[PDB]
Parts: C-alpha cells; structure tokens; sequence
RNA sequence: UGCCAGCCACCGCGGUCAUACGAUUAACCCAAAUUAAUAGAUCCACGGCGUAAAGAGUGUUUAAGAAAAAAAAUCACAAU
C-alpha cells in the first residue's frame, strides 16, 4: 500500500520520467507537412496566436509552439498511460480511419471513428451497459465532424471532466480542449507522424509500467 | 455528481473546488497528473465572437526579398524546367539558382537591375539551365 | 448615478471632502481657460473637478 | 537578431489589374462602329455590363455616347446599321444554337 | 540549432511562391476506377481523370507530371462566416513523370 | 340554496354533490377593542425611445451649450 504510494508518486518527480524529447524534433515536424494550414479565409480567430504567418494566402503554423506543446501533450499521455486508465482516439475523418484504428488496437489502447452516437459519454450507463468506466484520456486527431462543426466528444468530454489532447488545425476551436498541439491533421505523412508518436508514448508508459512493477516485486 | 457545465471554467477549477467541499471524495488520476505538469493557458470556455469595426487580424504575412526577385525570375521566364518537388526535402529549382546568382551579384556592388539580372542569367548560362525567355 | 462621465463628482461626498476655503474680502472669481493646447491642460482639469469643491463651501 | 524573419515587404507576386475592352481609350459619339459593337443587332438595344465587360465609367460612356448618337442622327436607334453587322463580335452574346 | 523560420525560407514550397500555373511532379497512393488520387506533397491531394493515352500506366505508386492551378480550392459565398473547403488542390495532368 | 338569494381588495365564487353564499361545527389571528369607508405617509425616469408608450417630414441659425491630433475631394455622372 505504502509502495503502491511510492510506485505512483516516483515518475512525477522527474519531467523526462519517458524521455520522449528524443522522438523528435521542428525539423521532424518540418518534413511532417505539419507546419501547413487552410486558407486565411477558413482560419479560426483563436487559431492567431498559434500562427506564425501569411504566405501568399495560405496560413503556417508556428513549428516551435508546437514542438512545445506537443511536449507536454505526449507527456501527459505517457502519463495516463502508466497509470492504467483508458485512451480513446476520435476522429471523423475517412482518410485516415483505417491508420488510427490499427494504432488503437496496436497500442492496446480504444478507438472510436465512426458515427458518434450523442449520449455516448453524456449518457453512458443506458448506452454501454448498466454501469461502465469511462476514458480517463480522450486524443482528437481532428477536432472536427464531416460537416464541419466541432465534435461533439469535444463538449462531451469537457462536460465529463476528462482531459482531452487534441491536433487543432486552422479552422478548429480550441478553446474547450486541454492540450491542443497546433498542426496539420489534412496531410497524410502528418497524421502518420501523429499515430506513431501517440503510439510510441503509450508503448513506453505500459512498458514502464512493467518494469517497475518487476522492480516493486524484487524489492520484497 | 458533478459539474457538468462545459462553460463556467477550466475543468481544473471545477474539479479542485468540487474535491474541495467534499462533494466528490475520489481524486481522480488526470486531477494528480495535471498539478503535475500544467499546460500553456488553462483550457476555459470561449465564445467565438466575430470581429467588427477596424478590428482586424494580428498575422504578419509571410515575405522575403528573395520573393522581390522570384518575382521578376517568373515576370520574364516563368517557372522552371526542372519542374518542382515537395517530396525533396533540401530541392532547389531554377529559381533558387536564380536568388542566390542575383545575391553574389549584388555584394558585388551592382546597384542596377538590368546589370543583376542579366548577368545572373548567364551565370545560369553558365551552369545549363535553360531560361525559355517568354514574352 | 450613471450618467456623467465622471459622476462621483456629483456626490455629496465629494463636494464635501475637496478642501479650500474662502477669505471674507474674496467676492468674486474669474476663470478664464483656454480649449486647445497642452499647456491649458491642468486648468481644464482644475474647472472639471475643483470648482465643484470651491463653490459648494 | 535572426536574420531569416519575415520583411514587412509589400506584394511582389501582386497581378495588374484586368481592364475593360476599353481601359484608357477613348468614346466619342462621332464613331457608330464602336457603339455599335455594344448595341443587339436586331433590336437596338443596349447590353447590360454582364454582356460588354466594361467598367462602370467605360459603360456609362458607352451609353450616354449611344443615346447622343442617336437623337443627333448619327446612328439609328430600332436596329444595328447593316454595314456594321459583319464588324468584330466583342459581347459574349450567342443568339443562335 | 536550425530557428524554423531558417527551414522555412529554403524550403521547396517556398521558393515556388504563387502555385499558379506551376510545373509540379507528384505521386499517385490510391485508385478508383477512372480517379487518380494524386499527392504532389504540398498540403492537399489533386484529383486526376486518367488519360486515354496510356491508360494502364498510370498506377499505385506511379509518379505523374502536373501542371498547378490552384494550392487549394476554396471561396466564400452568400451570408457566410468562414469559406467552405473541398479538401482539394486543382492540378492538371500533362503527362506520366517524362524519364 | 341550486347563475337563484347572495359574496370579493385582485383573481373570481354560485348552472344539484359550493371548503368563496346564509347557518352550524372545528380552527386562525387581533384583543377592550375589532372591521369597514375616506385621506395621508410610501409609490415613477440617473429608466427608456426598430418591432412594445417614445427620434418631430427636411435643413440652417438665435438662445444655450460641448471640444487632445485627423477633420476640401471630387461625380463613374439620374441635384435643382
Ligand atoms: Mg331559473
Ligand atoms: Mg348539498
Ligand atoms: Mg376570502
Ligand atoms: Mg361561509
Ligand atoms: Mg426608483
Ligand atoms: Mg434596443
Ligand atoms: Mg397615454
Ligand atoms: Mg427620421
Ligand atoms: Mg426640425
Ligand atoms: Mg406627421
Ligand atoms: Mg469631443
Ligand atoms: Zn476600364
């Protein structure tokens, strides 16, 4: 109990616990096509500060805000992950459905991308069963729906208290997210980039979680 | 229960003070991690008002002198032949070979454009490119 | 009261509180301010916030 | 002290403006041709903008050129004047399909 | 340390400037019937119809000539907050990545 | 008793089963007073003016006020 105490309260001690620093870098970003935005006709008013500037109409996110925020954003996922709670990756988008359901399951960890029934967390107990844990962790790979709105897991989860990680683009609504890491979820080397390192800071964290669970057992 | 409205503030805020008069006597995990590491602003509620009046956007559009001259590259000849690649991580067309003739004729002391121009395109003479020179 | 842009001088208080008084030789009194320039400036505020003061006592 | 920020430079790439059939000619009434080109061979009548493409102060010309034309006698105000029927096709008008 | 605005400025797009009327090469990762759904690489993928010249050519993995027109197809339209987005580029295909 | 006799400050109650009427019974609240009627005290707007009551059919000036710097450029052409 003491050392359960002791298993819990030692990785956060130290900010590198993973060393995800490593797993890249802006120029890693740079060829991820994730510095690319929509035009300055579609941005989003709260997508400003996030913005580096205008070439010729069409918007660039700033790579090193980026890199900064997607820092703390695989640190915290690493972060739950250890902890043994559940991670559900939305995303509407049909390019990419297929890429993120297999990094679900690849990371052991849950996936919903399809049509999003609308009591799903609001009303879990009638929808999953007649008592049910829910995420801990939602991860947006977009922040929207096929006709362009905000998700609807966006305001669910907020309603919830559940913490949310999520690729804003140009046009998304940041506001209601926990951590955002601005990016480009439209290009497809990008939302690769996105998948493998989700994917590698969970696989980190559960192993890990192993380990010093072999470490607590040799202690005794 | 809770609080479940999505509005009144980071759920940071609506989490610690609900903990705090013992309505909820479970700490959640996320609550614990995210006093670990806070994020960059605490993610509260915005309304997304449109701008009126003057009001306009704070973005710097994205220019070089390099594009002062890209410009009269493609003002005479158009684009390159060696076409163009966004696969290519450090490419460099026909263009570039143009801005960077035109630099090294310009710390040379050359303050007239015809003299620049002209003569960064037969340093590219030089090199085989080919400048189709359209009308 | 709200209107008025600066109406906590239209307060008792205030009228009350602002402190000179007069001799009994002083009868009448001249303010004589000009409108534009920078160096009419502290007059302008002088009339706006004093004079309240002077009068009411 | 980085040198590779951005120049508050203004547009290099800016195009010239596109410009009226007409931009920085000249209309007078004592030419008929030229108003004719503008005016329905058939009908006498005048096209709007979305027909001719001209600008506000080139059509305005334009017109207020037919009408003194027309009441003076330069030019006939029922048809196109059949000299002027084979002239070059300026409008973007297919009558016949 | 490489400062990212440094990336930016020699970056291939970059000194491409207006994607107007550009000669691009691109690379086609999927296929239906008569569509090419072709990545140039720039943000969004064009769209192509296969050619009745060398029809069978074209391919997974088949790299392509294309002619830009647009980097990415949007406009705003009547009584509208923001503009509405194909999630599209317009190019054109001049002919099979010449070799 | 049965839209009758009546009752109420406002809403309203009585048309055959009325907790509103007349009379019981229980209760409630004032108390050597208790109710009714009439006047007071109190009560608008430091609010407002598209659709609700409210921006005069228009312009200028007199009175009377208010004020940092910018505050004269042209018809895209149909004032009188
Ligand atoms: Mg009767
Ligand atoms: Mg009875
Ligand atoms: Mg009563
Ligand atoms: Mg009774
Ligand atoms: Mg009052
Ligand atoms: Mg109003
Ligand atoms: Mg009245
Ligand atoms: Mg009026
Ligand atoms: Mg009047
Ligand atoms: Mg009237
Ligand atoms: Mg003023
Ligand atoms: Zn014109």
């Amino acid at each position: 109990n003491d050392l359960r105490d002791r298993i819990l309260s030692e990785p956060l001690k130290h900010a590198d616990f993973f060393n995800l620093k490593e797993l890249f870098s802006v120029r890693s970003l740079f060829d991820a096509r994730v510095h690319l935005g929509h035009k300055a006709g579609c941005r989003h008013r709260f997508m400003e500060p996030y913005l580096f500037g205008s070439r010729l109409g069409q918007d660039i996110i700033d790579l090193e805000q980026t890199a900064a925020h997607l820092q703390l954003a695989l640190n915290f996922t690493a972060h739950v992950a250890y902890r043994e709670g559940i991670i559900l990756f939305v995303s509407r988008h049909r390019q990419f459905a297929h890429l993120i359901e297999t990094t679900a399951r690849d990371c052991g960890e849950y996936a919903h991308t399809r049509y999003f029934k609308g009591g799903l967390l609001t009303n879990a107990p009638l929808l999953l069963g007649p008592g049910v844990r829910l995420p801990d962790l939602i991860i947006f790979l977009h922040t929207l729906n096929n006709v362009f709105e905000p998700h609807v897991a966006v305001r669910d989860a907020a309603k919830m208290n559940i913490p949310t990680v999520g690729i804003v683009d140009t046009n998304c609504n940041p506001a209601l997210i926990t951590y955002p890491v601005p990016g480009n979820d439209d290009s497809p080397p990008a939302v690769r980039l996105f998948c493998r390192l989700f994917q590698v800071a969970i696989s980190r964290a559960k192993e890990k979680r192993r380990q010093v669970e072999a470490l607590y057992r040799l202690q005794g | 229960a809770g609080s479940r409205l999505e509005t009144v503030g980071s759920i940071f805020s609506r989490t610690r003070d609900l903990i705090r008069a013992g309505v909820l006597k479970e700490k959640p995990l996320w609550l614990d991690i995210y006093n670990a590491f806070p994020p960059l602003r605490e993610p509260v509620f915005r309304r997304p008002r449109l701008r009126y009046g003057k009001a306009k956007a704070a973005v710097q559009d994205i220019f070089y002198h390099e594009d002062r001259i890209r410009a009269k590259f493609y003002s005479a000849y158009g684009s390159g032949p060696k076409a163009f690649d966004l696969f290519n991580p450090n490419f460099k067309s026909t263009c570039q070979r143009f801005v960077e003739k035109y630099i090294e004729l310009q710390r040379l002391g050359e303050t007239d454009e015809e003299k620049l121009f002209v003569e960064a395109g037969k340093a590219l003479l030089a090199e085989g490119v080919t400048l189709r020179r359209v009308g | 009261p709200m209107k008025g842009r600066f109406p906590i001088r239209r307060t008792l208080q205030y009228l009350g509180q602002g402190d000179v008084v007069f001799k009994d030789s002083v009868k009448v009194m001249t303010v004589n301010y000009n409108t534009h320039g920078e160096l009419g400036e502290g007059a302008r505020k002088f009339v706006f916030f004093n004079i309240p003061q002077i009068q009411y006592k | 002290s980085n040198e590779d920020l951005p120049v508050p430079m203004e547009n290099p790439y800016k195009e010239p403006l596109k410009k009226c059939i007409l931009c920085e000619k000249h209309v007078d009434y004592k030419n008929v041709q030229l108003l004719s080109q503008f005016i329905s061979p058939f009908t006498g009548c005048i096209y709007g903008r979305h027909i001719t493409g001209l600008c506000g102060k080139k059509q305005k010309e334009i017109t207020k050129a037919i009408k003194r034309a027309q009441i003076l006698g330069f030019m006939p105000v029922t048809y196109k004047d059949p000299a002027y029927l084979k002239d070059p096709k300026v409008c973007n008008i297919k009558y016949r399909e | 340390v490489e400062s990212f605005a440094s990336m930016l400025r020699h970056s291939p797009l970059t000194q491409m400037g207006p994607a107007k009327n550009k000669l691009v090469i691109g690379q086609i990762f999927h296929i239906v019937e008569d569509d090419l759904y072709i990545d140039f690489g720039g943000k969004f993928h064009c769209v192509c119809k296969r050619p009745e010249v060398d029809g069978e050519k074209y391919q997974k993995g088949t790299r392509v000539r294309l002619r830009l027109l647009d980097l990415e197809l949007t406009s705003r339209f009547l009584g509208a907050t923001t503009d509405t987005t194909i999630l599209e580029a317009d190019a054109v295909l001049l002919g099979l990545q010449e070799s």
